[PDB]
């Protein structure tokens, strides 16, 4: 998982 | 998916998406602002410009299909939108792998407020  | 992008990136790299990209610089794993810190940074403002081009597609949570050949990442034919996300994941952890001998760990939690100014895609 990160957002981005 | 967000998911499959953390697994496509522990693969080139490695390293954990979580903790090892997810807070790094301004760009990665969150954030609009700023000059980006290193290579390992531009690989995800780009990637967030790779993103930002699919204002109708679903990046965090529309999963994609991809395969290796002879250790090439090859996206499988899904929707559109699937096809253009994985696309711009394979990017990234390319990348973010042709840019490990600059990773820094100083850069992990990067406070936010370091990070100002835009830069346009």
């Amino acid at each position: 998982i990160a957002r981005s | 998916s967000l998911l499959e992008f953390g697994k496509m990136i522990l693969e080139e790299t490695g390293k954990l998406a979580i903790p090892s990209y997810s807070s790094y610089g301004c760009y990665c794993g969150w954030g609009g602002k700023g000059t980006p810190k290193d290579a390992t940074d531009r690989c995800c403002f780009v990637h967030d410009c790779c993103y930002g081009n699919l204002p109708d597609c679903n990046p965090k949570s529309d999963r994609y299909k991809y395969k290796r050949v002879n250790g090439a990442i090859v996206c499988e034919k899904g929707t559109s939108c699937e096809n253009r996300i994985c696309e711009c994941d394979k990017a990234a952890a390319i990348c973010f792998r042709q840019n490990l001998n600059t990773y820094s760990k100083k850069y992990m939690l990067y406070p936010d407020f370091l990070c100002k100014g835009e830069l346009k895609c």
